[PDB]
């Protein structure tokens, strides 16, 4: 998963 | 501006749970985006990422520590709590909690950190040190301050009168759960037979004072 | 997860020096990379955010560049307050990952250590254990290897060391290794030798003693 503001 | 701070127990026993608290002020968890993470750092080793929680509750943990960590936030207190379970000596480190901005591009970093709180795991009760000699032109001599708990211990030579040549090394946490550290002073021979060397040891945590004289 | 390879892992410089350290990412992290300086005993301090943006309040001598998998942090002119450890952190993927850190100490001429070996004491030797210690005094660079040997059997897993921080005057380091045997084991062996390997020595140097003699 991707950082949250990606 | 923003300042954060860690509270909790400096001493924790293998197996139990470590509950850490991040108290901050300069922002709130009501601000959109704002995150608060936990970074730990073992002794003399690198930074390790633990978990992050945001302004609206999504949390992410460390895949490795996932089943052992629980992060929460109380927005009435502006605190973030971290619970790590079944700890072992390897969890001994300094724990930091930091602030992360929110979108206003620069939420790409953790801009302000707590000062850190160093937790130590040890199934061990308070215990004073035993002071042994480390004894013999340049010449070395010292004191081995062994099996004490918890830190710290203070060592000086000749009641402070000797300061140059001295090296008090960082203590090591042994497998027994006890500490051990050496303090060495380097003098030049010739004086070994006329000069006198005594290390004054003081482990305040257990009220133990020892003056140890060292020679060949 | 996502590996970040910092390099060099250790560096040796002087004031006014210009050094460039990198941070490599196993996967492209775009520009979600931060750089921190950490002085011993103090918490990390943000220098560069978003890979190239100088954090408000940070000296202009610091700068960053890179994108995707390659990133660097440059210090145009090294200051006394820059001799610390630096870390890069990516915030593109979860978990957020840190590099292994890069170490920047003060450079001085190579200095070989002064080795001394200390046998255990009779007083200690009746508590049931024997602590023999080796001292590597005032050397440079920091890298040093200590090997313990009892009757020539290389010892492994029963020694512990700690190094002091770089002296503020002679910029040297000092190390302390402690071999811990149980009294019984201590007394059925003869030669206790400490072997030090270091840049200032052409061949490793050994310090030994014969238990009884």
């Amino acid at each position: 998963e991707l950082d949250k503001w990606a | 501006r923003i300042t954060l701070k860690e509270s909790g127990p400096p001493l924790v026993k293998p197996t139990q749970t470590l509950t850490l608290t991040c108290s901050f002020s300069g922002f709130s968890l009501s601000d959109f985006g704002v995150g608060v993470g936990w970074i730990r750092q073992p002794p003399g080793k690198a930074l390790e990422w633990l978990a992050i929680i945001y302004s609206d509750d999504d949390k992410r943990y460390s895949p490795s520590l996932n089943t052992r960590l629980t992060i929460t936030k109380d927005t009435s207190k502006n605190q973030v709590v971290l619970v790590m379970t079944r700890v072992s000596p390897v969890d001994t480190a300094t724990y930091f909690c930091a602030h992360r901005r929110g979108p206003t591009g620069p939420v790409n970093a953790m801009d302000v950190w707590g000062q850190g709180i160093t937790v130590t795991i040890s199934s061990t009760s308070t215990k004073g040190p035993s002071v042994f000699p480390l004894a013999p032109g340049t010449a070395a001599l010292g004191c081995l301050v062994k099996d004490y708990f918890p830190e710290p211990v203070t060592v000086s030579w000749n009641s402070g009168a000797l300061t140059s040549g001295v090296h008090t090394f960082p203590a090591v946490l042994q497998s027994s759960g006890l500490y051990s550290l050496s303090s060495v002073v380097t003098v030049p021979s010739s004086s070994l037979g006329t000069q006198t060397y005594t290390c004054n040891v003081n482990h305040k945590p257990s009220n133990t004072k020892v003056d140890k004289r060292v020679e060949p | 997860a996502l590996q970040l390879t910092q390099s060099p892992s250790s560096l040796s410089a002087s004031v006014g020096d210009r050094i460039t350290i990198t941070c490599r990412a196993s996967q492209g992290v775009t520009s979600a990379l931060a750089w921190y300086r950490q002085k011993p005993g103090s918490p990390p301090q943000l220098l560069i955010y978003d890979a190239s943006s100088l954090e408000s309040g940070v000296p202009s001598r610091f700068s960053g560049s890179g994108s995707g998998t390659e990133f660097t942090l440059t210090i145009s002119t090294l200051r006394p307050e820059d001799f610390a450890t630096y870390y890069c952190q990516q915030l593109h993927f979860y978990p957020h990952t840190f590099g292994g850190g890069t170490r920047v100490d003060v450079r001085r001429t190579v200095a070989a250590p002064s080795v001394f070996i200390f046998p255990p004491s009779d007083e200690q030797l009746k508590s049931g254990t024997a602590s023999v210690v080796c001292l590597l005094n005032n050397f440079y660079p920091r890298e040093a290897k200590v090997q313990w040997k009892v009757d020539n059997a290389l010892q492994s897993g029963n020694s512990q060391e700690s190094v002091t921080e770089q002296d503020s005057k002679d910029s040297t380091y000092s190390l302390s290794s402690t071999l811990t045997l149980s009294k019984a084991d201590y007394e059925k062996h003869k030669v206790y030798e400490c072997e030090v390997t270091h840049q200032g020595l052409s061949s490793p140097v050994t310090k030994s003693f014969n238990r009884g003699e």
